[PDB]
């Protein structure tokens, strides 16, 4: 019947634990301008179905780049930036476990013309060290 | 019916066929006895012969609330519905993202929830890996 | 038709905005020991409608005690705390909105002995300031059906 | 026996107004208001303006089912409760709906709260009339 793995948990601790988490980084190229959708979630793959199917209805798809390499902690909070100017809302990702049936939080980042190509980064907001970057160029639109 | 969800196995890659895409509902025919790998999914399957296993994907909401016995575990892994024949599967390795790189998560604290009709079973894993727990002889 | 009220976001601020919370309080008593849940969720009809439903499955009951003074912040953490020999399960809450169709999170909090009363306290988590306070006193221990 | 009347009524000029329950488990309810004037339901939230008897069927909604069909909603948080209100096209006069905003401090922009009206051809975001601490005013609704 349905089945998976549950952690009990510790009053020292709670929801607040490390995890491995994955980056889901989702585009929408319209007239010249480019859109990208960045998500931060726990590596769970149906979490990760449920958003690429609602991406999927506004036209957005999905880019392949790898992960943050360190576990990250429940409830830790990060900052989006970029290298070139643009418009992030929010500029803050949370990472929490939310059902596949509810809505994820992402940021939206309005590029405009790709150009060369364009730096995502995740820096962690607590003590503003980089935990994770994308180099997003023309080439991995595909 | 795609390259990113295949199953590897020992005779190489079996693919995972698409039964319901709304319902997010799956099905594999595994070809031999032998252990198989989805990177996918995170699952893995041990079994002693050919057999087909039907996977669908679930959400926790609908069957762990807040309530004093459920309250004080923490969804660790996703969540799926397998159906497979008895007798045929070794072990299952579920998935899950806790981090246990850091000796600061005890293995004893994993638990395999099972939902069944008069409600939820907790099982002791097998044993707890760094990113699956497996369960032994599973009554799906 | 439906209809509610929806606050345009700013690109600095995003969801972490001050809001009106409540403390939600719900016990179930055993015997000399007893149960409380401790809910800190926005002011929200059908988020305590949902609430209150859930919790009566399992004989819960809501004691009313006053929410906190202060506008608390989306996304900020609070500690709860209470006397020495109270279990508290999870010691940190986050003020967040979640839907009235998902679960919400509570703080569990268990003693052997009630005695005189069990003092509560919720303590902004990054500057310690107590930010609410409760005396949950047996005469506030009232039947089931209110 | 029992009090006159509780929070979950409608307290207007003639006192208090019982809510009917229609359904418990998909929390629907409904109210006469008996007259003219200004009603008010302490649980709720809800206040109601109207110049004539008007019977007003509520129901409680989840964002859900409907925050998600446009891309323009990102930008846009629940501040308060969605809620499902059916009235005669001419009686209620101006609505309030509750929101859990604070704005006490000043840093949050009176101008930036919406009523979101949810119709058969997509979401409405209507200008209120007023924004106070605790509720949105929606004059002349259309339901």
């Amino acid at each position: 019947s349905p089945m998976g793995v549950l952690l009990r948990m510790i009053p020292a601790v709670g929801h607040f634990i490390p995890i491995t988490s994955i980056t889901l980084i989702y585009y929408r190229l319209y007239l010249e301008d480019i859109t990208f959708h960045l998500y931060l979630v726990p590596n769970d793959c149906t979490i990760r179905k449920a958003i690429d199917e609602e991406e999927l209805k506004f036209q957005f798809v999905r880019i392949n780049k790898p992960p943050p390499v360190d576990a990250l902690y429940v409830g830790s909070r990060y900052i989006v930036s970029s290298s070139k100017e643009v418009e992030i809302l929010p500029k803050e990702l949370e990472l929490c476990y939310r059902s596949p049936r509810e809505s994820q939080l992402f940021s939206e980042i309005y590029v405009g013309n790709i150009g060369s190509g364009i730096n995502l980064q995740l820096t962690d907001k607590k003590y503003m060290n980089l935990i994770w970057e994308a180099l997003l160029k023309p080439g991995d639109l595909r | 019916l795609g390259t990113d969800d295949d199953f590897w196995g020992p005779s190489g890659p079996v693919s995972t066929e698409v039964v319901d895409r709304e319902r997010n509902l799956y099905r594999v025919r595994l070809p031999m006895a032998g252990s198989y790998h989805c990177p996918s999914t995170g699952l893995h399957f041990v079994v002693t012969r050919a057999v087909t296993i039907e996977i669908g994907f679930c959400a926790w909401s609908q069957f762990l609330h807040e309530t004093p016995l459920q309250h004080s575990h923490m969804v660790a892994g996703p969540l799926f519905d397998i159906k497979a024949e008895h007798g045929a599967v070794t072990a299952v390795c579920l998935p899950h993202f806790v981090s246990l790189q850091e000796g600061k998560v005890d293995s004893s604290l994993f638990h395999v929830a099972h939902f069944q009709d008069h409600g939820m079973v907790l099982e002791t894993p097998a044993r707890v890996e760094p990113h699956f727990a497996v369960l032994e002889n599973p009554s799906f």
